[PDB]
């Protein structure tokens, strides 16, 4: 099996050795330098494709520092069309055990011999036989490959006594009582506290502290720990050791949005079990709903992050659709325990609706519609510690400490937490007045909700749910209704029938916007446009967001003049991020353009593909839709570090890892072929019969 | 016969050419076509018994370019230069060998289309390696044969091949390799491998799996020769 | 002239034409003066290759009889096959002969050094060995007893004349230990000797001695 698993792959002559003494010390040096030059003839092409041709690398060490010598010429361990090398290389066959060569040609195949070879080496391989096809491999297949099987196995969390520590490690705070890793606990999970405590004590070096959080949350004593930061409790399981029976408990496991980090996200989240329930991970997928359940019960919301300056703050809801995704895969009513999962996420989701989204102070009351406007006080302690100097004239100690109030800085830091908390963290849709936004993001999400709880409710409920809190009784009929008042305050407020878009409604002076953003197709996506609103949408938004590359974040005219006063923000045009298509994809397809989500998902396909094949098979956080030569070069902001490594990418970034698994479940058998042989889509396009025009609405 | 044929699989397996050659070479010359396996057999076992030399003559001129820019090599030099005109022997000497068989047997009997331009292609083939070395008239000859028989090629693959096939690919890869490196046309060269490129795409859904392969690589290297090409 | 044949091997493996390398080589050592170390690296390369590339090319043919051996009704494909090896095997007598025939009338004879000493007898003990893997009878018998004069011969000089780190001393255990684990079928030997030789190295002071080294750990390793 030349494509199992590395740590398979890795893990007579074929094993006895004798001496190797093929080489004369005069032969690489005793006539100067003497490399060939590649041959751009067919030449053995048939026995690469059918042959299935096998090495013999004798020194993997010395084949690595061999091709890294001659084929990457910037020396960053990495082989891309940017280096100036030869773009050939002799290796040994494996049937004359390296007394006779064939010749690896192009950038992308000894890339992937560079990959393959640097992750023999990290398996401890100094010697190895190699198929051909391990790395000629097609590269549409190489990607789906590795996200199925090593990104998301290295992405994937779990808690247990032996890494809650380092799990709990945090570096965006420079105060003394940040040095120790911390751990938060809810005060009535008192087996979840004795746990972390016991964790703490078998590891003492770390100095792992452990402390209950008080019965009620609030904003004061957030910003109360600000010095003193910790990670927060998650969902845990109890396990058993085989030989005593001794308990201790194991968190479930869950994804993060890549492998920096450490913590569990909101909105990636769901993103990410739409990828891991296609690779068969659905455990992790589970486990996430789990999680999430545990922080709407344990901290009222869905939070940013499960770290202790994340209290206040949630990211966009996707929590009915999660849980419905999940219950699916798990087979539905079938199987009981999946039945109680997906009450357990409705109850929590319901909760999570009544108490954050629609409830003061994120409910505008004149409207009814919801704003992302999180509680919370004072400067934000996660930034860098100047992050927010350019806005500080007279101090901090002071400001935060309540002792001088000033108004004009307290709407600056909740117009700043609610636009991390809408997830576009930043844009110049929300600098400045995010807090008083009622976007078409958020509600298309509640819409969302609405149908959903409705749904459950008929189904699972026998029509009237009683509320644990309020113990009021609602049906179904009930939450459509909210769903129907909804529907409609959104097209009053927000639908733009002559441009074609729903435009964020400012609440505080009560006007609408004119930012054009790609999250006007959430409304598809939630199902609350009409066919003569969609219809419009695609006629007149889509030509204005779409680009070489998919979506971008943004029209060009809504960003604006950029300058150095005016910098370019990451989720402004022209980038382009995963979530946006994703969504953009699957609403389309709800309201019959199926046809339009395939030429969309075709762009961001190849975009992907390009830099994979062209740049060491990276995956970057975001990519530049309007870029034709490297569209994973993003430098704005903190700009993209998915192209730090060396040899080999190791785990991509979940929604985007995500987007590629689902965009493909779009293309059909010739279009999977011409992103395989590298074809832009304007040559794919161009090439099509008339007939087969109209499969990508053209 | 079917013994040779059998035998020609277990040299590959050993990788001992020269005999694959013998074995392939006594089964074009009997008189009954080749089936695809078997001109694949005959290709490869003539391909890797020239490569060898073609590398090696590659590699002893750089050596003796290098060496005739020092002062007072003359010695040396003519080592050089009578060591490789001893692989220029055995390189026209393996060309004539495969042209000889195709002008005689191959050709002449070819009744597909496929066969008659993977014939056609082999030859422009060899008398462009023939090109790559020879002398004065010599290359004059080799140069206007391997045009002719690329072009006699390329006339049969426009009618009897679709545009996507390996063999039609293959040749206008090759073909383009010789305008470039032969004849020192860059413009004919790089716009052939384009519309070659360029005309295959519609088409990749009606191939087998394994000619998709086969396809995508020889696209691969269509692509990174335009680039070379492109500066 | 010798100098014009030393020239003309360095250009012989450059082009990768190693049986021309050979011809070149067997007449500088068959010639007057003892090779330096340099030509006694070329005229070793030069035989090792040709006669590595027959090795290999025996054991995939003689692999592949072994499987259509145990098809049914295949007889006939059966005679190809090891006719087609003893057309192998052949090549690889007249190789391992040519090269020990010039071991034995000039190379040892004329080897003053104690290291070329050890060279020598350690690349006999290797010919005879590869004559060892295929023949039969008789001829195997004798190839079996002629391998191990030459390498405990080796072994005696490079015991007493040269560091437990040099590579020559440890690339000679290496073969010996690959003589007794393949030919002479003494697992107990294989072991010992490859432990201590790996053991007197360790217990004392380059990236070739620590190669072998490697490969003395890696095969001690897999007979275990
Ligand atoms: O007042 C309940 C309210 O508080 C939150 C967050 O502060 O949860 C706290 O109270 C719960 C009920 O006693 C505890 O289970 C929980 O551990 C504690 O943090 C919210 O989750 C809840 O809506
Ligand atoms: O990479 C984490 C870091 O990026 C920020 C802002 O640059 O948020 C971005 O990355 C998150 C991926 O997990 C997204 O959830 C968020 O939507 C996106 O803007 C920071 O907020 C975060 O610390
Ligand atoms: O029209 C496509 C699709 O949208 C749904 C809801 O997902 O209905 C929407 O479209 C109708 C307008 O043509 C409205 O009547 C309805 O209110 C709106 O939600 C589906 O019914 C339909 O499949
Ligand atoms: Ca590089």
């Amino acid at each position: 099996d030349p494509f199992s698993n590395a740590e398979v792959y890795y893990g007579n002559r074929t094993r006895t050795m004798s001496v190797f003494d093929n080489v004369s010390p005069f032969k690489k040096t005793g006539f100067g330098k003497l490399q060939q030059t590649r041959r751009g003839s067919e030449d053995d092409t048939y026995s690469s494709s059918q042959g299935n041709r096998r090495f013999f690398i004798e020194d993997v060490d010395k084949t690595l520092n061999e091709l890294l010598a001659a084929e990457d010429t910037d020396k960053n361990y990495q082989i891309t069309i940017e280096d100036t090398g030869p773009k050939v290389l002799k290796v040994g066959t494996a049937n004359s055990y390296g007394y006779k060569h064939i010749n690896i040609r192009g950038t992308y195949m000894l890339s992937n011999l560079l990959q393959e070879l640097t992750i023999a080496k990290s398996f401890g391989r100094h010697q190895i036989f190699l198929d051909e096809a391990r790395i000629n491999e097609n590269p549409v297949n190489r990607l789906s490959r590795l996200i199925n099987t090593q990104f998301w196995n290295s992405l994937t969390r779990r808690v247990d006594l032996n890494n809650v520590g380092e799990i709990a490690k945090d570096t965006k705070i420079d105060t003394p009582g940040a040095k120790n890793p911390r751990i938060y606990v809810p005060y009535d999970c008192p087996e979840q506290y004795e746990f972390y405590v016991q964790a703490s004590q078998m590891h003492p070096s770390l100095k792992l502290e452990v402390e209950y959080l008080p019965k009620k949350i609030t904003a004061e004593y957030v910003k109360s720990v600000n010095d003193t930061p910790g990670l927060l409790a998650l969902a845990m399981e109890e396990h058993f050791n085989p030989s005593t029976g001794e308990k201790t408990l194991i968190g479930y496991p869950y994804a993060v949005p890549g492998g920096r980090f450490n913590e569990l996200y909101g909105w990636d989240s769901y993103m990410m079990a739409l990828g891991l329930l296609e690779a068969n991970k659905t455990d992790v997928a589970r486990g996430m709903v789990e999680h999430f359940i545990f922080e709407i019960n344990h901290y009222g919301k869905i939070l940013n992050a499960n770290r202790s300056y994340y209290l206040c703050r949630s990211q966009p809801p996707f929590l009915t659709e999660m849980a419905l995704v999940v219950f699916k895969k798990l087979g539905g009513r079938s199987n009981p325990d999946a039945v109680d999962l997906l009450k357990r996420a409705f109850q929590a989701s319901i909760k999570e609706y009544k108490t954050v989204w629609t409830a003061s102070p994120r409910l505008d009351p004149e409207t009814g519609l919801s704003r992302y406007h999180p509680n919370g006080l004072g400067i934000p302690p996660e930034t860098e510690s100047d992050h927010f100097d350019t806005v500080l004239l007279p101090f901090k100690q002071l400001y935060n400490d309540g002792k001088i109030k000033e108004p004009k800085l307290d709407e600056f830091f909740l117009h700043d937490r609610g636009v991390r908390e809408s997830g576009h963290d930043t844009t110049y849709r929300f600098e400045g007045v995010c807090a008083y936004l009622a976007t078409i993001d958020l509600n298309s999400l509640l819409y969302k909700y609405e149908i959903d709880i409705a749904d459950f409710i008929k189904e699972f409920c026998d029509d009237k749910y009683e509320d644990p809190l309020d113990h009021s009784i609602t049906t179904s009929a009930m939450w459509k209704e909210m769903a129907k008042i909804r529907q409609e305050k959104i097209t009053k407020y927000m639908w733009d029938d002559e441009s074609g878009f729903f435009f964020d409604y400012n609440t505080k002076i009560k006007h609408r916007t004119s930012y054009e953003s790609a999250t006007t197709f959430w409304a598809l996506w939630a199902g609350l446009a009409t066919k003569e609103q969609a219809q419009k949408m695609v006629e007149k938004a889509l030509p204005k967001l779409e680009m070489l590359g998919g979506l971008a974040a943004c029209t060009e005219r809504s960003r604006g003049p950029i300058s150095i006063s005016r910098p370019i923000r990451q989720w402004d045009y022209p980038f382009g991020w995963a979530p946006h298509q994703i969504l953009a994809w699957e609403g389309l397809r709800s309201y019959g353009y199926l046809t339009v989500t395939n030429r969309l998902a075709y762009r961001w396909l190849f975009m992907m593909t390009k830099a994979f094949v062209d740049y060491n098979g990276i995956v970057v956080e975001k990519y530049d839709v309007t870029r034709g030569t490297d569209p994973h070069r993003v430098e704005a902001e903190y700009g993209n570090q998915g192209a730090d490594f060396k040899g080999a990418a190791t785990e991509g970034f979940g929604w985007v890892n995500a987007s590629y698994i689902l965009g493909l479940k779009y293309m059909n058998s010739h279009a999977r072929r011409a992103l395989g042989a590298c074809i832009p889509p304007i040559s794919f396009f161009s090439s099509l019969r008339p007939q087969e025009r109209n499969l990508y609405g053209l | 016969r079917e013994d040779s044929v059998y035998l020609a699989k277990l040299a590959e397996q050993a990788e001992r050419y020269e005999e694959m050659v013998e074995n392939m070479k006594t089964v074009a010359s009997s008189g009954q076509e080749l089936s695809v396996e078997e001109r694949n057999l005959l290709s490869v076992a003539y391909k890797n018994v020239i490569g060898a030399r073609r590398a090696s003559w590659r590699i002893v001129s750089s050596i003796e370019q290098k060496e005739e820019s020092k002062e007072k090599s003359e010695h040396q030099v003519e080592l050089i230069c009578s060591y490789r005109s001893k692989i220029e022997t055995e390189l026209t000497k393996i060309s004539d060998d495969i042209l000889s068989v195709l002008d005689s047997h191959l050709i002449p009997s070819a009744t597909t289309g496929e066969s008659k331009v993977f014939y056609y292609k082999m030859k422009g083939d060899y008398h462009r390696y023939l090109a790559e070395f020879s002398s004065g008239d010599a290359r004059e000859k080799a140069t206007n044969a391997s045009l002719e028989a690329y072009k006699t090629a390329s006339e049969i693959a426009t009618t009897e091949l679709p545009p996507t096939h390996p063999i039609r690919l293959g040749l206008a890869l090759n073909f383009s390799v010789f305008y470039y490196e032969i004849q020192n046309s860059p413009d004919k060269a790089c716009h052939l491998a384009k519309q070659a490129f360029d005309d295959a795409i519609a088409e990749l859904d009606t191939l087998s799996e394994e000619s998709y392969k086969d396809s995508t690589l020889i696209m691969q290297l269509l692509r990174d020769n335009l680039t070379l090409w492109t500066s």
